[PDB]
Protein backbone atom coordinates (compact mmCIF):
# COMPACT_ATOMS: atom_id res chain seq x y z
CA UNK A 1 0.00 0.00 0.00
CA UNK A 2 0.84 3.70 -0.24
CA UNK A 3 2.09 3.91 3.36
CA UNK A 4 4.45 0.94 3.24
CA UNK A 5 5.77 2.34 -0.05
CA UNK A 6 6.16 6.03 0.89
CA UNK A 7 7.55 5.33 4.35
CA UNK A 8 10.28 3.17 2.84
CA UNK A 9 10.98 5.58 -0.03
CA UNK A 10 11.30 8.60 2.25
CA UNK A 11 13.88 6.75 4.31
CA UNK A 12 11.48 6.37 7.21
CA UNK A 13 11.36 2.60 7.52
CA UNK A 14 14.68 1.55 5.99
CA UNK A 15 16.44 1.15 9.35
CA UNK A 16 13.46 0.96 11.71
CA UNK A 17 9.68 0.93 11.82
CA UNK A 18 8.26 4.36 12.68
CA UNK A 19 4.90 3.97 14.50
CA UNK A 20 3.08 6.83 12.82
CA UNK A 21 3.54 9.35 10.04
CA UNK A 22 1.32 11.78 8.17
CA UNK A 23 1.75 12.84 4.55
CA UNK A 24 0.24 16.11 3.30
CA UNK A 25 -1.09 16.26 -0.29
CA UNK A 26 -1.05 20.02 -0.69
CA UNK A 27 1.68 22.06 -2.36
CA UNK A 28 4.73 22.88 -0.21
CA UNK A 29 4.06 26.62 -0.42
CA UNK A 30 0.50 26.22 0.80
CA UNK A 31 1.74 24.27 3.82
CA UNK A 32 4.44 26.81 4.58
CA UNK A 33 1.73 29.45 4.44
CA UNK A 34 0.22 27.97 7.62
CA UNK A 35 3.08 29.51 9.65
CA UNK A 36 1.31 32.85 9.34
CA UNK A 37 -2.22 31.57 9.99
CA UNK A 38 -4.03 30.58 13.21
CA UNK A 39 -1.63 30.75 16.16
CA UNK A 40 -2.40 28.10 18.76
CA UNK A 41 -0.47 26.20 21.43
CA UNK A 42 1.40 23.00 20.67
CA UNK A 43 0.28 20.02 22.74
CA UNK A 44 3.63 20.28 24.51
CA UNK A 45 2.57 23.71 25.75
CA UNK A 46 4.79 25.70 23.37
CA UNK A 47 3.10 28.38 21.28
CA UNK A 48 4.91 28.51 17.94
CA UNK A 49 2.19 26.39 16.45
CA UNK A 50 -0.36 27.33 13.80
CA UNK A 51 -3.61 25.75 12.69
CA UNK A 52 -4.59 25.87 9.03
CA UNK A 53 -7.64 27.98 8.23
CA UNK A 54 -8.79 25.18 5.91
CA UNK A 55 -8.70 21.39 5.89
CA UNK A 56 -6.04 19.73 3.76
CA UNK A 57 -5.76 16.33 2.10
CA UNK A 58 -3.67 13.95 4.17
CA UNK A 59 -2.84 10.28 4.55
CA UNK A 60 -2.36 8.86 8.03
CA UNK A 61 0.09 5.93 8.23
CA UNK A 62 -0.25 3.76 11.35
CA UNK A 63 1.71 0.61 12.17
CA UNK A 64 -0.43 -2.49 12.60
CA UNK A 65 -0.19 -4.40 15.87
CA UNK A 66 1.76 -7.12 14.06
CA UNK A 67 4.47 -4.99 12.39
CA UNK A 68 8.03 -5.78 13.47
CA UNK A 69 11.32 -4.70 11.94
CA UNK A 70 12.31 -5.50 9.23
CA UNK A 71 8.74 -6.30 8.17
CA UNK A 72 6.96 -3.04 8.95
CA UNK A 73 3.23 -3.00 8.18
CA UNK A 74 1.04 0.08 7.98
CA UNK A 75 -2.67 0.86 7.92
CA UNK A 76 -3.55 3.60 5.43
CA UNK A 77 -6.20 6.20 6.31
CA UNK A 78 -6.89 9.09 3.92
CA UNK A 79 -8.70 12.21 5.18
CA UNK A 80 -9.14 15.98 5.01
CA UNK A 81 -8.28 17.86 8.19
CA UNK A 82 -6.84 21.06 9.58
CA UNK A 83 -3.14 20.60 10.14
CA UNK A 84 -1.19 22.01 13.06
CA UNK A 85 2.54 22.59 12.62
CA UNK A 86 5.32 24.11 14.74
CA UNK A 87 7.24 26.85 12.95
CA UNK A 88 10.69 28.33 13.44
CA UNK A 89 13.69 29.76 11.64
CA UNK A 90 14.02 32.52 9.07
CA UNK A 91 12.17 32.17 6.84
CA UNK A 92 9.46 30.94 9.22
CA UNK A 93 8.66 27.41 8.02
CA UNK A 94 7.24 24.18 9.52
CA UNK A 95 9.75 22.00 11.38
CA UNK A 96 7.34 19.67 13.19
CA UNK A 97 3.91 18.21 12.57
CA UNK A 98 1.81 18.52 15.74
CA UNK A 99 -1.63 17.16 14.80
CA UNK A 100 -4.62 17.19 12.44
CA UNK A 101 -8.18 18.08 13.41
CA UNK B 1 23.52 17.84 6.61
CA UNK B 2 19.71 17.77 6.91
CA UNK B 3 18.10 20.83 8.53
CA UNK B 4 14.84 20.58 10.48
CA UNK B 5 12.77 22.17 7.69
CA UNK B 6 14.35 19.84 5.12
CA UNK B 7 13.47 16.85 7.28
CA UNK B 8 9.87 17.96 7.67
CA UNK B 9 9.61 18.08 3.88
CA UNK B 10 11.06 14.60 3.36
CA UNK B 11 8.90 13.12 6.09
CA UNK B 12 5.55 14.79 5.43
CA UNK B 13 5.38 16.42 2.00
CA UNK B 14 3.77 14.58 -0.90
CA UNK B 15 2.25 17.22 -3.15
Amino acid sequence: NYCNQMMKSRNLTKDRCKPVNTFVHESLADVQAVCSQKNVACKNGQTNCYQSYSTMSITDCRETGSSKYPNCAYKTTQANKHIIVACEGNPYVPVHFDASV
Amino acid sequence: KETAAAKFERQHMDS
